[PDB]
């Protein structure tokens, strides 16, 4: 059933999953009109598909010529991730398909089920982690592609760029969140963290800096303490 | 008007006969009941005083055959039989008659109640629900699984209902997913009235039967099957007005005929706000509306 923190260990076996987060397939900026109305005007969007045993991510682009005459978007939005999702699958080889797929909000479980139909051996699972994916457009090189697609296209990445050679996936994992969740509680902050130092640059085909194993150790310190000062700024603590 | 006769009652009883009931004690001279309205279907069911585990009970049609009662020592229930031999039969029902040992189904003249809840019942289609062919009348109790139940397990025990599910390939269009899970039209009008029913009549009797297998032997899987095939109705946007009109009427004896002590396990919350607050029929139900809100605001 639902994913939580009893059986996190399940996310770096071997059996093929994939996490779906549709918080960023339908994005809007509200705005008001000459008449002195609200309107919003969509712009792109994207569907965070996650492997997270490889760090393979499907980043699925969704262009605003979707929403175009398109009635109760929100909703809509829900059964078009779902859409993609099963077209992605099948578009796999066989042996490359997920056994499950973990979406993070439970308003995606009817749409995918009913979108997987043809695979019923393809569980579909909620989960009870808070997981920080809608973040993922505060990662420079992913918000670039998103921002500059002209027409729906499906751009892959390693989110985790090379840390598993030296690093597993479980601390891989634990890393990406750390990240997205101080991305999420503060972006700016986060961001001058990860970029304040000219000399570590991110190479072409990455997503992150190069930090050294030492380097990694005090950025993560760093973006606890972030969490920790925001959530103190937040509650006043 | 017709007989249903009773060899004798050896065991203290509840009988019911559609919806009324009798208590009948151990060994008392019982020996059936008359006046049986022809025209209808009818079920003469049972609970035993000294364990009401298990209401069973026999849906027959009078113009059928002749049926009668007999309990039997070793199986322990009573059983509903066919006499082959009318002659037999008219003279066995004759002298009880006389001696005035059976009780009169007790119509008041005023009153469709029955008629109301089995308008579209008829014993073809309920032999084809409980297989048993070999009798003209067909046993239902408290405990028999549905064909659906058993899919989630003695098939001849079985009630087979028409399987209805929201998320299978039969009811949803591949390339029309999210159309035809939040309008089930296709899956009614398509799938269900013209493939499968072949017509409303067809589809509100099996609708009815599972209504009253569920009131009156506390099935569980005819109360689900009840609700399914009430729930696909009010999911659809595109439903002809004669079947909505009916429909109300239908739902409106049901919750009008329900014991009010039986609410709370006999209807399901989620299925009757959605139909009656959420879906596209929301306001095609006036009669089932006001009935369920003035019998049962609590659900609401
Ligand atoms: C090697 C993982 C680096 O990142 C983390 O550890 C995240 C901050 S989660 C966390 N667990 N336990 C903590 N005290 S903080």
């Amino acid at each position: 059933g639902a994913m939580n923190s009893s059986n996190y260990a399940e996310l770096f076996n071997n059996d093929i999953k994939l996490f779906v987060d549709d918080t960023n397939v339908y994005r809007v900026t509200v705005h008001k009109t000459f008449e002195g109305n609200v309107a919003t005007k969509a712009i792109n969007g994207c569907i965070f598909t996650l492997n997270p045993k490889t760090g393979h991510l499907f980043l699925k682009i969704i262009h605003t010529s979707v929403w175009a005459g398109q009635k109760r978007l929100s909703q809509l939005a829900k059964w078009k991730t779902a859409e993609e999702v099963s077209a992605l699958v099948r578009s796999l080889p066989k042996e490359e398909q997920p056994k499950q797929i973990i979406v993070t909000r439970k308003a995606m479980l009817d749409p995918l089920e009913v979108h997987m139909l043809d695979f019923p051996n393809i569980a579909i699972r909620p989960t009870e982690l808070r997981l920080p994916f809608s973040a993922a457009m505060s990662i420079d090189k992913l918000s670039d592609v998103v921002m500059k697609a002209t027409e729906p296209q499906m751009v892959l990445f390693n989110i985790y760029d090379d840390w598993l050679d030296r690093i597993s996936s479980y601390t891989a994992f634990s890393r990406l969140t750390l990240l997205l969740r101080a991305l999420k509680t503060n972006e700016e902050s986060a961001k001058m963290i990860l970029l304040s130092d000219p000399t570590i640059t991110i190479k072409s085909y990455h997503l992150w800096p190069s930090f050294t194993d030492e380097q990694w150790i005090t950025i993560e310190s760093q973006m606890r303490d972030l969490i920790l000062t925001e959530y103190g700024r937040k509650y006043n603590v | 008007m017709n007989t249903v006769p009773f060899t004798s009652a050896p065991i203290e009883v509840t009988i019911g006969i559609d919806q009324y009931s009798f208590n009948v004690k151990e060994n008392q001279p019982f020996h059936g009941i008359k006046d049986i309205p022809i025209g209808h279907v009818h079920v003469i069911h049972f609970q035993h005083a000294d364990n009401s585990s298990m209401r069973y009970g026999y849906w027959f049609d009078c113009r059928m055959g002749n049926f009668y009662i007999q309990y039997d020592p070793k199986d322990g229930l009573y059983k509903m039989m066919e006499e082959r031999d009318g002659a037999k039969f008219e003279n066995i029902v004759h002298n009880f008659k006389e001696r005035q040992m059976m009780v009169s189904y007790p119509k008041i003249d005023e009153d469709d109640t029955w008629y109301n809840l089995t308008e579209f019942v008829q014993m073809d289609k309920i032999r084809k629900i409980v297989r048993k062919d070999e009798n003209q009348f067909s046993y239902v109790d408290s405990s028999m699984t549905t064909v659906q139940e058993n899919e989630l397990s003695d098939p001849a025990h079985s009630l087979n209902y028409t399987v209805i599910n929201f998320k299978s390939r039969e009811a949803i269009r591949p390339g029309h997913e999210m159309e035809d899970f939040l309008d089930k039209s296709y899956y009614l009008n398509t799938v269900m009235l013209q493939g499968i029913f072949k017509n409303s009549s067809n589809y509100f009797g099996e609708l009815q039967f599972a209504f009253l297998n569920a009131m009156f032997f506390g099935n569980y899987g005819s109360s689900l099957q009840w609700h399914a095939m009430i729930e696909l109705i009010c999911s659809s946007a595109t439903v002809p007005k004669h079947m909505l009109d009916k429909l109300d009427e239908i739902l409106y004896y049901q919750i009008k005929t329900l014991p009010e002590q039986y609410s709370d396990i006999l209807l399901n919350e989620r299925v009757w706000n959605i139909c009656l607050y959420s879906s596209f029929q929301k306001n095609s139900l006036h009669n089932t509306e006001k009935i369920m809100e003035n019998k049962y605001p609590e659900l609401l």
